[PDB]
């Protein structure tokens, strides 16, 4: 046995390509639409729980995930991809972090380590790119509200708003015209609803929707009192009766 | 064809082309004659010399006091494959003070070369062995294959137009089994017969190379004058 | 295509095309079977004389795991043995942190785990071999046969080679004419002539039979060879049957 | 490096005309505590060997097992496992004695005194010892721990040197050694009545006794005396 | 076995190229052009950032300047996340050789390290070479001021004026024209925007598309400052030359 | 680890990416190497394609190896760090165990050594680098030349180019060079080697680097204008 | 592409079989073993005339009762000197002796087929392996990268050998003195050379047991070519 | 054309050694269901013995993982005993180290995520089998996960897999939108298998003997598997009514 | 704590001739105040024309002879059965006991 793909699977071809980035590229294209939408008292991030079969309880699957307290996390393209990314994600979080600075990384770096694991699937021997694309928002106290986007390379760049998969090209045209410096968090909760409703074909509601939020700090989901500085997690996740109720007033 | 880039490969009809390529490595090898009685062993080799100026290629190998064997093919596989067998030997007698069975000894040089064919990387032995020796259960002749198959006989031959010897070997059966205590005529009947694969070329005193083993005879090689008698 | 040029590649079939080529290796093989009876089993196989000179009785086939196993398999011989070894590392182990020999279920998973690890990666060759193993335990007889897959069940009767489809009709006569079951004794009866039957497959060059077995009552659970006047018996029953 | 927790004590043994003794008592003590009274100290490997061990009883178990397993390993693809190629008392000893030196090498003993008895293929008798050192000896009789002290002294005015093998027979044999035990039980604190016995002879083959006992004890003379002084 | 996927990354063509690093560099010319520019008394980074957009957040944004440390930065020209990769390597080569010997890395000292790690992965290993190239600016008290670049091969150089990524070739001529010796920052800082703005593929020079910063020994008397230079920073310096 | 054997045979008996480190040496800019009766000189090409070069910080072609031995390469400039690296390292060590800086010829072998291995190692290719070591060994006035290429050969050399052009500036060092009577003193073997270039440079100016080295660690490298004088009087006398 | 290890359909190993054809395109090497010695003689071959010829190394010493000739790519034959000295140097330290000639060449071959994917290739260059010892006396071996040895009376290698192999044949007899082999050697290199052969580029050595292995001043090779010229003159 | 024999992205962004895994999961011709009761979780497999030979009580595709955990796998049976094994030691070595029996849910993202490594590692090639998790947990009551060779996984109020999965598929959805809970209502597991095997009868219009299905059932507590002669039982109440 | 050495007595006596040589020992083998045996044979033939015995500690000794033995088998097999001379042994026997120098063999040696 052993490993002996000891070898770059991803290669430079004689264009300057590098083909298995630009096919996980194509494998995030043909993944279900995403988006992230920044306010100037939060973000806001989406999408649609594309369900496999009616059978299937598309409530266990989450395509939404919660990185740290102040960060979340939503993807285009490979599932499994994404889950293991999102395992790897909270892991660096603290054993590159919190065990070292006792508290949680700030958004931006913590997207750079993110990158870094994608970077070496690009470079490593034996092993092919993630079919991902990562929209990361959060929240930390010397930079603010903040959302990042991650691609299959391990380039990284920040978004006031955008979109990436499907229908990703008309969604930052529709976002183009709808966003401005001046967006309250409901507001920006309301164009990303309207935002999803292009590119999702059949039912939209509260049970096919996938929606969080960074806002503010919820103490009662702490889970404990008596520590005045600590007052909770910034990012929430939307029930479907939350999202129901916004689409009403659509 | 497609299938014998390497070792770990089979064919569309389940053959294992690299393998059998080693065997062809052996067929190319000088003759080497092996037969036994129920007292004594004897290997008998044709040696093969470059040309006039060089020496005659070294065919036989001693493992043990008991045990030894004879090469056709790639003589640096024998060099290794004989050098285990000198090991397993000399384990044996060390950490049990116990002789190596010959038909043990086989079963060793079967798992040691089985593992260089379903493994990449390695490549299987290119050399065959005819093993002697004699033990508790008295004489013994092996034939080792680089496929891994070995088998206990009374008498063969391998090489280059060892079919002849084989043959001869064949119909003499009833007749040098029975030869005990009688080492001279054992011998004498393994130079008859790899005289029966032998073409242009005959038997001369730095050509042939014989050994033997027996009841009270440890594991000796006769080369040079010492074989001129049996010329 | 290129699918079969390399192992752990599946085809657009959803197939490991370089398993089903280490079948055939198997089928080339000569013919060898096992027969499970009332209170153990029986293990049969062909041995071709290739010439006079192989010395007779010599050169075993079957092969004994700890002390209650009893192996064959047919294809690739130093690949069986292989496996074996393997087994018998697996047995000792399983001993030596149990106490207890290992059971044949237990037993036979080791195996079939082992044979089918070499179909996921193409740094290795699936084993060219078809094995027919099994032996008494606590629960009783176990018969079992595994493929160059790593698949194995547990079998009535069992058989691989060159004369499988003659053995395989036979064993399920065996089978339909004695639903309350066979005896030791008669299955190594039984072992012979379904052998020499599935000599006819072989029939080029004469072959040697060699048998063993274990039963409870026979053997007392221990792998044992059929020896002297019990296999000139089974050779005698057998000569007189295909006459 | 360890100590001994639970030990069995002497091993005795000598040669005869035809073959072999061996003996040793049934107890496991835990110190002075006489813990365990029914614990098996001598060990055939076929029908031609005993090994009859003493000290560290879990290290004994665990050569009982390697002996085990080397029965084992010895029949596998050996057609004359019952014949010609039977495991020798030679071979079993020179086994063990590899273990026990190596064992000794990485500081880490099995903590035992051993005896290997037993008949070879040609008929002659096989006696020797190792230790958890590796030290290996030969001799017409051999002892461990007070069996040396007590033991050997009997067993030599038996079998003095190698030409009294010869004259010595198995019933003379064995009435030393089980005299030998009894003397054993009256100055041995760690000793126990019950004891097993082996003999390995070339003509009758292995004879294994269990369940023996000490008798024909000498105690009356006790109820004279009295006082210190 | 695994052999026949094997791309085998480091080899000699028949011409004696290695075929991943002119591969590489090839990647590199479709890049954003940097440019870097050094003065008497400074050094000038300007690059421009690839075709962007109106909702990407420009004042958190940073694909093309990096701090090594605090006397040493690179313009990067490549793939972003491969270059990561060997800035965060030089950040701490740096700072292991302050904990060493109490001292700021010399300049050429970092270079080399970081090059002879590019080199590395074209003579073994069997991985793909770094698709990135590197202006590095920096200052140390032997040699001053200093330019250089680096490029997958591992090859480095030292220059005056020097552009890497796309249109190096018209951009070189350019700078070749307009530089010379007794130049001064505020000169450099004009030249590097008057060759972008003639050199780039868009059809206007504005500040959202740009990433600017100078090494000044404008720092208060015998010391030297490392100037990011912010969004409204370069839509100042952009009317100030002329270009908006 | 990366295993695969990279530098292999071929039917015809040749190790092609062995061959193929020569043709990057040959895309290299000249070296060349001339040793006189008290000194060597080393001259290098620099292609004047690069302007707008700091030619202050930029790598010079010629490096110390120690205070008495230099190397100057032909080839990748990548790959002739890890060499030099290398070979500094081991001029040190030697210095440390055996208490004597190393002699020309040991500098050679090993440097051609450490050549040969990438030519028959796993995962490795070879170094796309000749190299020319020259010097002066301890406490001896004799002067030193070697040559070393990628295949791990090495040799002395009463003079050697290597390099793009290396063909033209032999054939004339080849019928210039006289064996019988070296060039006595600096000046003519510093003037012989500035002719070779010639033949090859194309532009006198900053095409030229020139180092002398003399014995007992007396190592110079020549300004600009030292060696436009040398170019100067040149022209002048082939004005005839 | 295809294994290193390989095997042909004719049963030989592909990269060894690539070796031999680099080692006939090497300069020629020749050996001639006496009972008053053995010769060993080499082809320098150098590329240009500003070569320093005497930095041509193709003879060494290994012991003093043994040297070596190399032909082909000299510049892999320096690990399998570095191999062999250090066997020969090891057994003397082991066993207070000089080690046998055969099994310092048994040593240097059991580094030849150690290649795989261990070095990444077979050595492309063959030894002639000479020396002296107690028991044997005056022996000559000839070191392929197939790991095979063969002893020899007289042999030749490299590009020139198949034509001096068949002048060896006729000239080669049981009584030759060693100033017989010197000139032999010496003829023999005259026959194959390309360039006109002199004592610059063409080296002579010997091994006695007297005065060990010599390597042949250039004075002393030019009075032995001397003497050969006149000799051919003779008749 | 290498990017079809190991798993990396072809031009359209796929990987087909996971697309052939997938077809080798029907291999076998054998078709699984799963459902769910109050206190239940019940798993029907068909059970095919076409050799005479074969000792039938070894042949099956139903594994104990754990106490509480059972496994049914579509596909090969050495790669089904792989899984098997793998699924048996990480479920007893999460109970080591964390104190408490793991989870269905979890061992299925478990089983998932190692799945995934085998379609971004070249030198692993994906298992050709699905597998389907149940248990009755202690947290989120009678549970069904099941994985594939994608690396996907996603709980289910009920599923089915083989070869007429679809079938089976859309019976069951019929089912649950008439009687608009995520369950069989019923109190007793036996007559949640009986909807089982009558609901399989429906899909496949086939009928089943004793021998020719195997029954898989997960209470609290525990999970088993049924008898040949405990299945006669249940079909001879489907044959009743 | 464990010892790993022990002492099992016996003397030895070498002694060189004009043309031979004599190594004798005593047959008594011994620990504390006991006797193992009366005859445990401690001078060894180890072929070659060479006697060894290595007096001490006897496991150390018994495997010293053992390794010497076996060397002397593997001179043979890997130089052409040439015979080890006795310098030649000698030198080779300094090895085996250095080599565990940091864990000596406890034996006083004669060849
Ligand atoms: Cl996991
Ligand atoms: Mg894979």
């Amino acid at each position: 046995m052993t490993d002996r793909y000891s070898f770059s699977l991803t290669t430079f071809s004689p264009s300057g390509k590098l083909g298995q980035i630009d096919y996980a590229l194509t494998a995030v294209k043909q993944g279900v639409t995403s988006l992230g939408i920044k306010a100037t008292n939060g973000v806001v991030i989406a999408t649609e729980k594309k369900s496999s079969s009616p059978l299937a309880m598309s409530e266990t699957l989450s395509k939404v995930s919660l990185l740290t307290p102040d960060i979340g996390a939503v993807y285009s393209g490979m599932g499994p991809d994404y889950r293991v990314l999102v395992d790897k994600s909270r892991k660096v979080a603290h054993t590159s972090y919190k065990r070292i600075y006792g508290e949680y990384p700030p958004t931006k770096l913590l997207v750079s380590e993110v990158a870094k694991i994608m970077q070496e699937a690009t470079q490593s021997g034996g092993v092919r790119p993630f079919g991902v694309s990562l929209l990361i928002a959060g929240h930390d106290e010397f930079n603010g509200f903040s959302l990042y986007q991650v691609d299959p390379s391990g380039s990284y760049f920040p978004w006031k708003a955008t979109a990436i998969g499907k229908g990703s090209v008309a969604a930052k045209t529709f976002l183009e015209k709808r966003w401005n410096d001046e967006l309250e968090l409901e507001d920006a909760i309301h164009i990303a609803l309207l935002t999803l409703k292009e590119s999702v074909e059949g039912e939209f509601n509260g049970d096919t929707i996938e929606l969080a939020i960074i806002g503010d700090e919820n103490p009662d989901l702490l889970g404990y009192t008596g520590i005045p500085t600590d007052k909770g997690p910034r990012f929430r996740k939307l029930t479907s009766q939350e999202i129901n109720d916004r689409l009403e007033a659509l | 064809n497609n299938y014998d880039g390497d070792t770990v490969t089979f064919s569309p009809t389940g053959r294992l082309f690299q393998v059998e390529y080693a065997l062809e490595a052996i067929k190319q090898g000088s003759v080497t004659v092996g037969l036994r009685s129920n007292t004594h062993a004897v290997l008998v080799a044709l040696k093969r010399n470059a040309d006039e100026l060089s020496s005659y290629q070294k065919k036989i190998i001693k493992c043990d006091e008991h045990m030894g064997l004879s090469l056709a093919g790639l003589a640096p596989d024998a060099r290794v494959l004989s050098n285990y067998l000198r090991q397993q030997c000399n384990y044996s007698s060390l950490v049990f003070n116990r002789k190596l069975a010959v038909e043990r000894a086989g079963h060793l040089l079967c798992d040691k070369a089985q593992k260089n064919t379903q493994s990449y990387g390695g490549r299987p032995y290119g050399v065959g062995l005819l093993i002697i020796g004699y033990d508790k259960s008295g004489a013994h002749l092996l034939e080792f294959q680089p496929s891994g198959n070995v088998t206990e006989l009374y008498g063969t031959a391998i090489g280059a137009r060892s079919q002849g010897a084989k043959t001869y070997l064949e119909r003499t059966l009833d007749t040098f089994i029975k030869i005990d205590g009688n080492p001279d005529e054992l011998i004498k009947a393994g130079v008859e017969a790899i005289s029966q694969s032998l073409r242009d070329e005959s038997l001369t005193v730095d050509n042939l190379s014989i050994a033997i083993v027996g009841k009270d005879t440890p594991f000796t090689i006769y080369d040079g004058e010492a074989v001129a008698k049996y010329i | 295509t290129g699918y079969d040029l390399s192992n752990s590649v599946f085809s657009p079939d959803g197939r490991n095309f370089q398993v089903e080529y280490a079948v055939k290796a198997v089928e080339n093989g000569t013919t060898s079977i096992g027969i499970k009876c009332n209170d153990g089993v029986v293990f049969a196989v062909e041995k071709l004389i290739t010439s006079k000179l192989l010395v007779p009785q010599k050169n075993v086939k079957i092969q004994v795991v700890d002390r209650h196993i009893g192996c064959v398999y047919s294809g690739l011989i130093p690949d069986g043995r292989h496996l074996v070894n393997r087994g018998r590392e697996e047995a000792a182990s399983f001993k030596k942190l149990y106490k207890t020999p290992i059971p044949i279920p237990a037993f036979a998973d080791r195996l079939g785990q082992y044979v089918q690890a070499h179909t996921l990666y193409n740094s290795v060759r699936p084993f060219g071999v078809s094995t027919i193993f099994g032996g008494v335990d606590k629960n009783g007889a176990h018969l079992y046969m595994l493929e160059p897959s790593g698949s194995y069940w547990g079998y009535k009767g069992a058989a691989t080679g060159k004369g499988r489809q003659s053995a395989k009709a036979e064993l399920e006569k065996l089978v339909d004419h004695h639903p309350e079951g066979l005896s030791a004794r008669e299955a190594v009866k039984q072992a012979a002539k379904i052998i020499y039957l599935a000599h006819e497959d072989n029939k080029e060059k004469d072959f040697e039979l060699e048998i063993s077995w274990c039963s409870l009552s026979e053997t007392n659970g221990l792998h044992k060879f059929v020896k002297g006047d019990l296999l000139q018996e089974a050779i005698d029953f057998a000569q007189k049957e295909i006459n | 490096t360890q100590q001994p927790i639970v030990t069995g004590t002497s091993v005795i043994s000598m040669k005869y005309d035809n073959g072999v003794i061996i003996a040793a008592d049934n107890l496991g003590s835990y110190g002075s505590l006489l813990r365990f009274n029914g614990v098996e100290r001598l060990i055939p490997v076929g029908d031609n060997t005993v090994v009859g061990i003493s000290g560290d009883i879990s290290d004994m178990q665990h050569i009982e097992r390697l002996l085990k397993d080397l029965v084992t390993e010895n029949a596998y693809d050996n057609p004359l496992a019952d014949a010609e190629e039977a495991l020798e008392p030679s071979y079993i000893f020179e086994y063990l004695a590899t273990v026990m030196y190596q064992r000794r090498s990485k500081m880490n003993p099995l903590w035992n005194a051993i005896i290997v008895a037993g008949v070879q293929s040609n008929g002659d008798q096989f006696l020797r010892y190792v230790n958890l050192l590796g030290v290996t000896y030969s001799s017409p009789t051999l002892a461990t721990g007070f069996g040396a002290h007590m033991a050997n002294p009997l067993l030599r005015k038996v079998v003095d040197r190698e030409s009294d093998i010869p004259k010595t027979t198995v019933q003379v044999a064995e009435e030393a050694i089980v005299n030998a035990m009894r003397v054993l039980y009256y100055r041995d604190a760690r000793s126990s009545r019950n004891f097993s016995l082996a003999i390995i002879d070339k003509n009758t083959g292995l004879t294994f006794k269990k369940n023996l006992q000490v008798e024909n004890m000498k105690w009356d003379f006790a109820k004279d005396i009295k006082g210190y002084g | 076995g695994s052999r026949r996927y094997d791309s085998r990354t480091t080899i000699f063509s028949p011409e004696g190229r290695l075929y991943q690093v002119e591969y590489a560099l090839e990647s590199i010319s479709h890049a954003g052009t940097a440019i870097g520019i050094m003065a008497s008394d400074g050094i000038v980074l300007a690059a421009e950032r690839k075709v962007t957009s109106t909702l990407l957040e420009q004042d958190t944004s940073t694909e093309k300047l990096y701090k090594l440390n605090d006397k040493i930065a690179v313009a990067v020209a490549g793939l972003t996340a491969d270059a990561e990769i060997l800035i965060n390597t030089a950040r701490i080569h740096a700072q292991n050789y302050l904990k060493t010997y109490n001292e700021d890395i010399p300049v050429e000292i970092l270079v080399r390290r970081l090059s002879d790690i590019k080199q590395g992965y074209t003579q073994h290993g069997g991985l793909r070479p770094f698709g990135v190239s590197f202006i590095y600016a920096g200052y140390d008290d032997r040699y001053g001021y200093q330019l250089y670049t680096s490029n997958p091969s591992g090859n480095y150089t030292g220059w005056k004026a020097i552009s890497v990524g796309a249109n190096t070739s018209a951009a070189q001529t350019l700078l070749q024209m307009d530089y010379k010796d007794d130049m001064k920052v505020d000169d450099a800082i004009e030249l590097a925007l008057k060759t972008l703005s003639k050199t780039t593929d868009s059809s206007a020079l504005t500040y959202d598309r740009l990433e600017f910063a100078t090494i000044r020994k404008g720092a208060n008397d015998g010391e030297v400052y490392q100037k990011i230079f912010k969004p409204q920073e370069i839509k100042d310096i952009l009317v100030k030359t002329g270009i908006t | 680890g990366y295993d695969r054997a990279l530098s292999i045979f071929s039917p015809d008996g040749h190790i092609f990416q062995v061959e193929y480190a020569l043709e990057a040496v040959k895309r290299g800019t000249c070296a060349v190497g001339v040793k006189g009766k008290n000194c060597v000189v080393l001259g290098c090409e620099r292609r004047s394609t690069l302007k707008l070069q700091d030619t202050r910080i930029t790598p010079s072609k010629v490096s110390k190896i120690d205070s008495h031995v230099v190397l100057s390469f032909s080839g990748l400039n990548a790959d002739s760090r890890i060499l030099i690296e290398k070979a500094r390292v081991e001029a040190q060590s030697h210095r440390l165990t055996l208490e004597d800086p190393v002699t020309v010829e040991y500098l050679t072998r090993y440097v051609a050594g450490v050549q040969q291995r990438y030519t028959q190692s796993g995962g490795v290719r070879p170094f796309g680098v000749s190299t020319l070591i020259a010097g002066f060994d301890p406490r001896d006035d004799e002067p030193k030349l070697y040559q070393t290429e990628p295949s791990g050969i090495y040799s002395s050399w009463s003079a050697q180019t290597i390099g793009r052009n290396s063909k033209t500036v032999r054939e004339f060092l080849e019928k210039n060079y006289d064996r019988k009577e070296p060039p006595a003193t600096v000046e003519e073997c510093v003037k012989l080697t500035v002719r070779s270039l010639l033949e090859v440079v194309q532009t006198g100016a900053k095409n030229i680097e020139i180092t002398v080295v003399k014995p007992d660690s007396d190592i110079v490298a020549l300004s600009s204008e030292e060696i436009n004088q040398y170019v100067t009087q040149i022209e002048q006398e082939k004005q005839e | 592409d295809r294994g290193v290890s390989t095997f042909s359909p004719e049963g030989r190993l592909f990269q060894v079989e690539y070796s031999l054809e680099a080692i006939k395109l090497g300069s020629t090497a020749i050996g001639i073993a006496t009972k008053e010695g053995v010769v060993l003689g080499v082809e320098k071959r150098a590329t240009s005339p500003l070569l320093e010829s005497d930095s041509i190394e193709k003879i060494v010493e290994i012991d003093r009762h043994i040297g070596c000739a190399m032909s082909g790519l000299t510049a892999d034959a320096r690990s399998m000197i570095e191999h062999a000295r250090t066997a020969a140097v090891t057994h003397n330290l082991y066993y207070d002796e000089d080690i046998n000639v055969e099994s310092l060449t048994q040593s240097v071959c059991d580094l030849a087929l150690r290649f795989g994917e261990l070095m990444s290739r077979p050595f492309g260059v063959a030894l002639l392996i000479a020396g002296h010892d107690a028991d044997d006396g005056y022996q000559l071996f000839h070191a392929e990268p197939s790991g095979t040895f063969y002893r020899y009376n007289a042999k030749a290698i490299g590009s020139g050998s198949e034509g001096a192999q068949a002048e060896l044949l006729n000239e080669w007899h049981s009584s030759l003195t060693l100033k017989e082999a010197e000139l032999l050697v010496l003829k023999i290199l005259k026959q194959v050379m390309e360039e006109k052969l002199d004592e610059n580029n063409a080296q002579l050595s010997c091994i006695t047991k007297q005065d060990g292995f010599k390597i042949y001043d250039n004075e002393k090779t030019a009075e032995l070519i001397k003497e050969l010229k006149e000799k051919e003159a003779a008749e | 054309g290498y990017d079809r024999h190991i798993t990396i992205f072809s031009p359209e962004g796929r990987l087909y050694q996971v697309e052939y895994a997938f077809k080798a999961t029907n291999q076998t011709n054998i078709n699984s269901l799963a459902v769910r009761g109050k206190d239940c979780t019940v798993v029907i497999s068909q059970k095919k013995v076409p050799d005479k030979l074969l000792d039938p009580t070894t042949v099956s595709y139903i594994f104990c993982i754990s106490r509480t955990i059972g496994m049914v796998v579509n596909g090969p049976i050495p790669d089904a005993r792989n899984a098997a094994l793998r699924a048996k030691a990480e479920a007893a070595e999460f109970r080591y180290k964390y104190g408490y029996d793991m989870p269905c849910d979890v061992l299925a993202k478990r089983m998932a995520n190692l799945s995934q490594i085998y379609t971004q590692r070249a030198y692993m090639r994906p298992l050709g089998v699905i597998l389907t998790f149940v248990s009755v947990d202690e947290e989120l009551g009678p549970s069904i996960y099941k994985t594939d060779p994608a690396g996907y996984y996603v709980g289910y109020k009920a599923t089915a897999t083989g070869p007429k999965q679809q079938e089976i598929t859309t019976n069951l959805e019929n089912h649950f939108k008439k009687s608009k809970i995520d369950h069989i209502n019923e109190e007793s597991w036996e007559k949640v298998v009986e909807f089982a095997i009558t609901h399989m009868i429906d899909a496949l219009g086939t009928e089943f003997s004793k021998n020719d299905l195997e029954v898989g059932v997960a209470t609290k507590d525990k999970f088993f598997t049924l008898s040949a002669e405990n299945i006669e039982e249940r079909l001879v109440a489907i044959a009743e009514q | 704590q464990f010892n790993p050495y022990g002492d099992n007595g016996g003397t030895i006596l070498g002694i060189a001739g004009e043309d031979f040589a004599v190594l004798a020992g005593d047959t008594r083998n011994i620990t504390d105040y006991s006797i193992n045996s009366r005859y445990e044979p401690k001078v060894f033939d180890c072929g070659d024309n060479i006697v060894m015995s290595a007096n001490g500690f006897a496991a150390d000794g018994d495997a010293l002879v053992k390794r010497f033995k076996n060397s002397v088998k593997w001179y043979h097999f890997d130089h052409n059965d040439k015979k080890l001379s006795i310098n030649s042994a000698a030198r080779n026997i300094q090895h085996l006991l250095y080599g565990k120098r940091f864990f000596p063999y406890y034996v006083h040696t004669i060849i």
